[PDB]
């Protein structure tokens, strides 16, 4: 027949390209050319077509030849794939330091060997770290065994698959450098964190949520336990970062493959074809497509001998980035798989053109195309038209087996659903709504009358004996037991905080079922959850977010229990806003979804549970006396803090003769004697005396991050002042917040509350922060501290008493209205935009532009050169910094406002003319020659001395300062009219301006 | 660090073996799982830690030595060598043995463990490689391989019946499993099982020369091998092994071994002489051979046995914490009965080793212990555990193969097929003419007859691999009965005759009788080891040379006889080969695809070149011709060029001439000059050294060669050669002629031989020479060089005769000298008589001091048979020596007579 043709030359094609090289023994193919390496990520993706081919041959085999065929096809990719997991499980010691903390010293090596599988290189001698090449390796690896090999054999591999699992799931906030080993868009590399590891990463852990890796004939351990809400932030992440690969890089073409056949994690399709627009209008080529905008890799420059490129590739890499045929192959296989057969058409044809005929007559994927060394000057001024010539390695494994595995996609012989049995097609099908559970008990006997006092029927922790309840914290230190190993030294899963999507789901430990409480209502880690309202909001986002996605099976389950804190001062009634929430949450509709109650009887029918199965059974006296005889909050905590500083730290104050009562009890004991008074005034003072921490605020921080953002700890001046721009571990993030903070304690605890607020604000409204670039905690403080003096007509000091005492949520509310931005009139407003520097939307493209014609902006000395216009570009963040940096000289907000009102009215002027000024612009000059001319014709009109007044350092008048922007008599005449003075002093002569 | 081989092989072997029992149910939740793959586990990484050494396997197989063993021991935690081969000797075939036995079980269980077809290159090259373990001496399973634990190696029955079981298992089989078509089969010679059958028959009463008894042959008498099918000699080895071995704690590993004793000291490897006397009486002690003998009980369904060592075992294991059985590795006793142990043996009680109580096991033990309870259980059946059927009932041995025939075990009435075909057409009509039927070649177009030199040549083609290195089967000669089959290449069916009807160079392939004994030994040969499903396929080729006129009486004889029907109680049929070669198996090779003299030395030895070259070319005598090429290859040399041609193309036409003329000195001079050997020695020489005799090579009255142990052809050659150049210049090819005579000889008539220890070639034919100048009498006495081999063969024949009465007293006392004959039961009165003799015996001038012997010797073992042969051989005089062994005979039966 035809088809067994077909196959027969598909054989004979692998056996002839990928398979002469398989290195048995080993099993690992070396990595083309004459390297003598192993890199894994071509490995894995060398096998695909091999597996297409067997999968092809298993359904028709009908014959003992064919059988043989698939049979020996099937055993060299399990040869293979044993072949890569040996070299790591060699290696459990790096992933074991990894596990706790991050760093690139303890992470795995990226290029194995051949032969007894050693080590090649160091590690300060290449990039050891990517995450894309082992959660690529783990979801081939998944699919491989739902297909229906056995891959894995000992029962310690699945607990090194268990580690490698938590080896992995922090994708979503760690820095790497990259799928290209290149770290950021220039060398000298810097880790740096890129869409494409955290897309591959997400599929990879959906994988592996309940494949057992032995078969249908598995036991009660063989499934990998895998959490949620790393899946739901990587997705988060992904979202928020699709459109652009990097912070450096405006566009990555490897975005095609995280979009593509392998490991479909991505929504909205309006996005995806947004990006595959995007890529084709910008990197399509003539005989390829381009990695990324100006890499200079394989060209007639760069003295390819050196690495570490030097800072000047100003045009040496602009217009002459050779091809790359890989994502041109990528699309035909993109094409063939849902739907579309034209653009299949077209993109073969495409390629076709581009093939080269080696020996035997059969295809060949070159790697790149050069640019000849002689016509570079032409390609300049006319790109994409000069034609290339093969240059470079061309044994291209991937490319080839892709290509191969795409023919015989098109060709028909096999089905799409056969390559993926998980289907993993359909994540763009939509899912209509959920529907919440939510059970409400009470602590006591009085709160049960309490509430049945007002209609509502609910139960005690008593007469549901079978069921239990406890906090979250326990549930962690459970999970911190699942895969350990004493043999191999493995430590399991590190304790973490955990989510509010695992808690919801029910447990079953021991013939027994449990539940857990959301972990917000947490009041021994921090007192944000002392305050009702604060209370009701997080109880509002949490259904908000529970509702949302909630991908796992069955109706959620959430336990709200009622404490003794969130009765009214009587502690004979629930507060109004405890009440109010309970009426909305009944009638099924809060917040922004549907709640039914009732009693968790009914809800045991109806419920997701989860079985358990790894825990089954294999004169110091005389201040002390003082301290006790004197009474006040205030003197209470200011001798405890003078102890615990000076001798206090563990020692024992030996206050009470019988119970040895150590300085740490007494501070935890006076929490609770503070929490019934609501005094806010000694809480934080003495919540910075234990230095407690706030939980997820790497995640938080990650997130600020993440909205191309630039973050800074410390009160100015420099070298106090820090720049965060990259995620640390919460040990070095907590160290620095200490040492920006310094001894003022409470500087700490402020800047955690303002972070967590702004991080709460970003998902909600992300809106309010533009016309935004660099967020300063400590220059929020002072404006809200001036606010306040403002708004009391108050001292500093009053100011600021009042403003540690005031509720979490008068914070949030005048954070709130500060961001909102809702004589002594117009100065407050300059006042405030002078510090906030709220500089406009496209401030930076029109001062490039006005740059573009002039040598360059001096300001009080220092100078911009013109030069720098073409070592960047207007979207790249570094000119921003310089512009900033520039602008940021002058300490006096009103100068830095003034002196941005003073740039953009040259700007508009700039465009009327038609002329090169050939000279440098003093602002400092025309908002003096403005303020002058302000002051001639107000002296002229006949004003008297008093209102024309002189501020004692500033030379220009206040009434100019409280000037209205616009209108007939504002402060941009004056300007704009100096501005044109000053380009006339420096004019030949003649304006010549038309418009 | 260390890991051994045996001792993870049978950790294994019990986990697949408990998977199995656990199969039985299907709700296992999986436990067969963990169980089959940890096996798989085991068997991939020890076959790794095999082909990570590839170098070494090829050193092997081209010359077999110490230093190019396959390394045994190896780091565990990344398969490295972590200790030299100096303080190990890394020397061990049955552990490779074992392991393909094993693998091969598991293959037919159903288990997969080889994925591509590297992995059956790599089992063929091994198969090769341990074909030839029949020869190369081992360091024994224990490690110390001799008694004396110095340094040397001395065979083993058990790693030859190891190799043998292996070898029979392995052939014809699927290495894939359930899915194989051309590339998963195993290629076998049955020349090599059948040598390896030939000694372990010739081995198997004694484990070693060495060696009376050790408790190492039980496992190769096991249930691991089941190789000895022979009941009665069976019994006899368990019984005396049982006898000889017992204890009260179990089984000790052989009579007097000082293995990890109390007397032991950790500072010596090598074992000091004399210490073995004193290190007697204290030997360590085995239990996990009642676990062994439960085994083999079990298996033979005797019920009382198996209680017995149960109730025996009982009280001796051991209890952990938890109460978990434990089996300790070794007993031994404290120092304070190092001498009340000897007066009473057993009276004392031992005491446990450091692994029975805590902290250490020894898993092999417990791994055994665990397989027999599994057994004794009944959990499951004997069939279970062997797929492969390796034990089998006397009732059920009827059609096995390789094993038994199938008219019986107690039966041998084989009937031979024999093709007649022709060479050429005048030949044919000739043999017509007289009756005879025969058919030229060019008739038989369809099939094809190729000689011998075609198959080694394929053998040599497969077997090859480009990645790792690899030459494939070595070029060696194939059997009669490898060439008894037919093959069938490029699917054309190729015929081959064995290799005695080729052309030889050596000249007793011309005479009629010769051939005549031969073709009958080959005949017998092949109906006596012959199992294979079919019956086999002869081929004989007469050529019109053979005639010669008057010669062509006995060949007329030779064919009305085979048409007869029977040769010397041998059936035999004769037919057209078309009829024979039609509905017969024919066996598939399709790898190829895939893939006086008037002159003197004396006088003319000055003689001037150009004189020597015309002397040469003017004279027509043969053995004239022939010294003169001799002068002028030892004067000028080989690269001369003569008349006509080179000298080496002149000494050859010269030979051929003479071999086709007949002329028994000139054809022995000119092999002389070839410098040519035949390629049967090695067998000779090996199974002599297998019966227990001892050969020396050399001249009478000049320096010889004594061999002790196997050695590589070009060794012996050199040293022959290097001889036969110092001292004179015919005698290789009659040295030649006497040791192929001999060895067929001692092949079909063993008893002729009987008390015969040291042959000497040179003695022997000069016994030869003298007995014939005896017949001569009056007449002078005929030149030996002139004899024709039937002559010489009958000559042979007679004085190795027992010998009567009639000749003259002394003659016969010569000729028993010569050969060294010793009287049976002579070597037990020499001992017994140094037993009652205090002060010793001084025969001509060597002494012979009582202490030594005694202290380091035993009854039967051979080295004192050596020292006695020693000391006795310094007798000049062969009938001296007769008389003093005379001597010595009657004084041992009269002091033996009378102990007053």
């Amino acid at each position: 027949s035809n088809s067994g043709v077909r196959l027969d030359g598909y054989a004979r094609l692998v056996q002839q390209t990928i398979l002469c090289h398989q290195n048995p023994v080993t099993g690992l193919l070396p990595a083309s050319y004459d390297q003598k390496d192993a890199w894994v990520r071509d490995n894995v993706y060398s096998i695909l077509a091999v597996w297409g081919l067997g999968l092809a041959y298993r359904k028709n085999a009908d014959r003992d030849e064919d059988k043989a065929k698939a049979y020996e096809l099937e055993q060299s990719v399990v040869k293979l794939m044993r072949g890569l997991l040996h070299c790591m499980i060699r290696q459990v010691d790096k992933v074991e330091s990894f596990k706790y903390s991050q760093s690139t010293k303890d992470s795995l090596h990226a290029k194995y060997n051949t032969k007894t599988c050693a080590t090649v290189v160091g590690d300060d001698q290449w990039g050891h770290l990517q995450l894309d090449a082992t959660s690529v390796y783990l979801l081939f690896l998944a699919q491989m065994t739902a297909s229906g090999l056995h891959i894995i054999h000992s029962l310690d591999e699945v607990n090194f698959i268990q580690n490698l699992v938590f080896y992995i799931e922090a994708a979503y906030k760690t820095a790497d450098f990259g799928i290209w080993e290149r770290g950021d868009k220039t060398n000298q590399g810097i880790s740096e964190l890129n869409a494409s590891s955290v897309g591959m990463a997400k599929a990879a852990l959906e994988a592996l949520d309940e494949l057992d890796l032995f078969g249908v004939k598995g036991g009660p351990q063989s499934v990998i336990h895998v959490l949620a809400d790393e899946v739901q932030h990587c997705q988060s992440i992904l979202n928020s970062l699709l459109p652009r690969a990097s912070t450096s890089k405006e566009v990555d073409a490897s975005l095609l493959s995280v979009v593509s056949f392998p490991a479909f994690a991505v929504e909205d399709s309006q996005l995806v074809e947004l990006t595959k627009q995007e890529i084709i209008t910008k990197l399509q080529g003539r005989y390829g497509c381009c990695r990324f905008l100006r890499d200079g890799y394989k060209t007639p420059k760069e003295d390819p001998n050196r690495l570490y490129y030097e800072p000047a590739e100003l045009k040496l890499f602009e217009n002459i980035e050779c091809e790359w045929p890989l994502f041109w192959t990528y699309f035909i296989l993109d094409g063939v798989f849902s739907g579309n057969a034209e653009q299949v058409q077209e993109y073969k044809e495409a390629l076709e053109a581009v093939l080269i005929k080696g020996k035997n007559g059969v295809p060949l994927l070159p790697e790149l195309y050069s640019v000849p060394p002689d016509r570079v000057d032409e390609e300049y001024q006319n790109p994409h038209t000069v034609d290339r010539v093969p240059m470079g390695k061309l044994p291209h494994m991937w490319g080839q087996s892709l290509y191969i595995l795409g023919s015989l996609m098109a060709e028909g012989f096999l089905a799409p659903g056969e390559i993926d049995p998980l289907n993993r097609r359909f994540s763009t099908v939509p899912k209509p709504d959920v529907v919440v559970q939510v059970s409400i008990l009470a602590e006591t006997e009085e709160i049960k009358t309490i509430l049945k006092d007002k209609g509502i029927y609910v139960e005690t922790i008593a007469e549901v004996y079978p069921i239990r309840v406890q906090p979250a914290r326990i549930l962690s230190h459970i999970y911190s037991s699942l895969g350990c190993n004493n043999r191999m030294k493995l430590s399991g899963r590190p304790y973490r905080h955990m989510g509010v999507l695992g808690t919801s789901k029910l447990y079953d430990i021991r013939k027994t079922i449990f539940t857990f409480t959301p972990q917000f209502i947490d009041q021994q880690q921090f007192y944000l959850a002392l305050d009702n309202k604060m209370i009701v909001e997080m109880l509002r986002t949490d259904l908000s977010y529970l509702c949302s996605r909630w991908r796992m099976t069955g109706q959620p389950t959430i336990t709200f229990p009622i404490s003794h804190s969130m009765l009214d001062e009587d502690g004979t009634s629930l507060n109004s806003s405890i009440l109010a929430a309970l009426r909305k949450m009944q009638d099924g509709y809060f917040g922004g979804a549907r709640v039914q109650t009732g009693k968790l009887s009914e809800f045991l029918t109806t419920s997701c549970c989860t079985h358990l199965s790894f825990m089954d059974p294999g004169d110091f006296k005389a201040l002390v006396l003082q301290l006790k005889e004197t009474s006040s909050l205030q003197e209470q905590a200011d001798i405890l803090y003078m102890l615990y500083t000076m001798k206090g730290p563990d020692w024992n104050t030996e206050l009470y003769n019988e119970r040895s009562a150590t300085v740490r009890e007494l501070l935890t004991e006076l929490y609770g004697k503070v929490g019934e008074i609501r005094h806010w005034g000694l809480i934080r003072y003495i919540s910075g005396i234990l230095r407690k921490k706030v939980e997820a605020l790497d995640e938080a921080c990650t997130d600020l991050l993440s909205h191309q953002k630039h973050l800074t700890v410390g009160l100015p001046p420099e070298p106090r002042e820090k720049t965060i721009s990259a995620p640390l571990p919460y040990e070095a993030l907590t160290q620095l917040i200490d040492e920006a903070s310094e001894g003022d304690m409470s500087i700490s605890i402020l800047t955690q509350e303002i972070m967590v607020y702004l991080a709460m604000y970003m998902r909600t409204q992300p809106g309010l922060f533009a016309e935004m670039f660099r967020l300063r905690i400590g220059l929020i403080i002072q404006v809200m501290a001036t606010e306040l003096a403002h708004s009391l007509r108050c001292s500093a000091e009053e100011a600021t008493e009042g403003l540690m005492n005031l509720s979490p949520s008068a914070m949030k509310n005048l954070l709130h209205h500060i961001l909102s931005g809702k004589q002594g009139q117009w100065q407050r407003r300059r006042r405030l935009d002078g510090a906030l520097n709220r500089v406009p939307v496209g401030f930076y493209q029109k001062v490039w532009k006005v740059l573009q014609k002039c040598h360059g902006l001096s300001v009080e000395g220092f100078v911009l050169p013109s030069s720098t216009t073409r070592e960047m570009t207007p979207g790249e963040i570094k000119f921003s910094v310089h512009v900033e940096s520039v602008l940021n000289r002058v300490p006096q907000p009103e100068y830095r406002q003034l002196l941005v009102e003073a740039i953009l009215v040259l700007t508009m002027l700039a465009d009327i003319e038609i002329h090169s000024i050939g000279s440098i612009i003093a602002v400092e000059k025309i908002v003096h020659i403005a303020n002058d001319l302000f002051l001639q014709e107000q002296k002229t009109l006949g004003a008297d001395d008093t209102m024309l007044a002189k501020d004692p350092a500033s030379g220009i008048c206040t009434l100019l300062y409280d000037s209205a922007p616009s209108g007939r008599f504002g402060t941009m005449t004056y300007l704009s009219k100096a501005a044109a003075t000053y380009v006339q002093e420096f004019l030949p002569h003649s304006i010549c301006a038309m418009q | 660090q260390k890991a051994k081989i045996q001792d993870s092989l049978y950790c294994a072997a019990g986990a697949w073996a408990l998977a199995l029992a656990y199969r039985r149910i299907d709700d296992d939740k999986g436990r067969t799982h963990e169980l089959e793959h940890s096996a798989i586990k085991c068997m991939r990484g020890i076959l790794y830690c095999y082909m990570r050494q590839a170098d070494k396997v090829q050193q092997f197989k081209q010359d077999p030595r110490p230093t190019t063993c396959l390394h045994s021991v190896f780091n565990v935690h990344t398969g490295d060598e972590l200790l030299s081969y100096e303080e190990y000797g890394h020397l061990q075939i049955n552990a490779v043995s074992l392991y393909l036995l094993y693998l091969v079980e598991m293959i037919s269980s159903g288990l997969q463990i080889i994925y591509n077809t590297d992995e059956v290159s790599f089992i063929q090259n091994l198969v090769f490689c341990v074909e030839r373990v029949y020869r190369v001496p081992d360091f024994g399973v224990w490690e110390r391989g001799s008694k004396y634990n110095n340094g040397s190696t001395e065979l083993h029955s058990s790693s030859v019946g190891l190799a043998k079981a292996a070898l029979e298992a392995i052939n014809g089989f699927n290495l894939f499993g359930n899915q194989g078509c051309s590339w998963s089969v195993i290629f076998v010679d049955l020349d090599a099982h059948n040598r390896n059958r030939q000694t372990l028959c010739s081995l198997l009463p004694r484990e070693s020369r060495s060696h009376n008894t050790d408790a190492a042959l039980l496992p190769c008498i096991s249930y691991p091998a089941f190789a000895l099918d022979d009941e009665v000699l069976f019994s006899q080895t368990l019984d005396k092994v049982v006898r000889k071995l017992k204890g009260k704690y179990g089984f000790k590993r052989f009579l007097r071994d000082g293995y990890r004793t109390s007397l032991e000291d950790p500072n010596r490897c090598y074992y000091k002489p004399a210490e073995i006397k004193l290190f007697d009486g204290i030997e360590c002690e085995f239990p996990i051979f009642f676990l062994y003998m439960m085994i083999d009980g079990v298996f033979r369904g005797n019920p009382k046995q198996v209680q017995e060592y149960q109730d025996l075992l009982t009280p001796v294991l051991h209890h952990t914490t938890e109460g978990y059985p434990v089996v300790p590795k070794y007993y031994y006793v404290p120092a304070d009965f190092v001498e009340y142990e000897k007066n009473n043996p057993g009276s004392q009680k031992r005491f446990p080793s450091n692994c029975g109580r805590d902290g250490k096991l020894f898993l092999w033990g417990q791994a055994l212990y665990i397989i027999a309870k599994l057994l004794a259980d009944e959990l499951i059946s004997p069939k279970d555990i062997d797929p492969v059927q390796r034990y089998v009932p006397l009732k059920d041995q009827r059609n096995v193969s390789m094993r038994f025939s199938n008219q019986g075990p107690l039966e041998n009435d084989l009937v031979v097929h024999v093709a007649l075909i022709a060479e050429s057409q005048r030949l044919q009509v000739f043999l017509n003419t007289y009756g005879i039927q025969t058919q030229t070649p060019q008739q038989v177009e369809p099939i094809q007859i190729w000689p011998q030199q075609e198959l080694v040549k394929a053998y040599l083609q497969l077997g090859i691999n480009e990645k790792l290195g690899l030459s494939g089967r070595p070029d060696r000669p194939i059997g009669c009965l490898g060439t008894s089959k037919i093959y069938r290449i490029l699917g054309k069916t190729v015929v081959c005759y064995p290799i005695i009807f080729d052309l030889s160079d050596f000249y007793m392939s011309q005479d009629v009788f010769l051939l005549i004994d031969d073709i009958k030994n080959a005949l017998q040969f092949i109906k006596q080891y012959w199992k294979m499903h079919g019956r086999p396929l002869f081929l004989v080729l007469i050529r019109e040379d053979n005639i010669r006129g008057s010669r062509f009486n006995p060949i007329l004889d030779m064919l009305a006889a085979l048409k007869k029907g029977i040769i010397g109680g041998v059936k035999v049929h004769v037919d057209r080969l078309q009829t024979l070669i039609s509905g017969a198996v024919v066996e598939q090779l399709d790898f190829l695809r895939i893939s006086q003299p008037d002159v003197n030395i004396s006088e003319w030895k000055d003689k001037p070149t150009h004189e020597i070259l015309q002397k040469l070319n003017d004279c027509s005598c043969l053995a004239s011709q022939a010294i003169l090429l001799g002068i002028l290859l030892k004067r000028e040399g080989p690269n001369f060029i003569t008349k006509e041609g080179t000298v080496s193309d002149h000494i050859e036409r010269v030979y051929r001439r003479a071999g086709s003329q007949k002329l028994w000195l000139a054809v022995r001079y000119g092999a002389a000059f070839t410098q040519k050997f035949s390629s049967s020695i090695a067998p000779h020489i090996t199974t002599f050294l297998v019966h227990g005799k001892q050969v020396t090579l050399g001249a009478f009255g000049h320096e010889e060669e004594v061999i002790s142990n196997p050695l590589s052809p070009r060794v012996i050659q050199n040293i022959i050669y290097y001889k036969c150049n110092t001292h004179d210049e015919r005698e290789a090819v009659i040295q030649q002629e006497l040791v192929i005579h001999i060895g067929w000889i001692i092949s079909n008539n063993p008893e002729l031989f009987s008390g015969m220890l040291k042959i000497r070639i040179g003695w022997i034919i000069h016994a030869m020479e003298y007995e014939l100048q005896i017949r001569g009498g009056d007449k002078p006495a005929l030149d030996l060089y002139q004899l024709s081999p039937s002559e010489v063969k009958q000559l042979l024949l007679d004085i190795l005769q027992p010998q009567q009465n009639g000749r003259c007293w002394l003659n016969r006392r010569q000729i028993d000298g010569s050969l060294n004959r010793t009287p049976t039961g002579f070597y037990d009165r020499v001992w017994q008589i140094l037993e009652r003799t205090p002060n010793g015996i001084i025969v001509a001038g060597k002494h012979l001091p009582q202490q030594p012997t005694l202290s380091d010797m035993t009854m039967y073992e051979m080295n004192f048979s050596l020292l006695v042969e020693d000391t006795l051989g310094n007798i000049d005089q062969p009938q001296y020596r007769q008389i003093v062994v005379e001597l010595l005979m009657v004084v041992s039966i009269v002091l033996e007579r009378n102990p007053e």
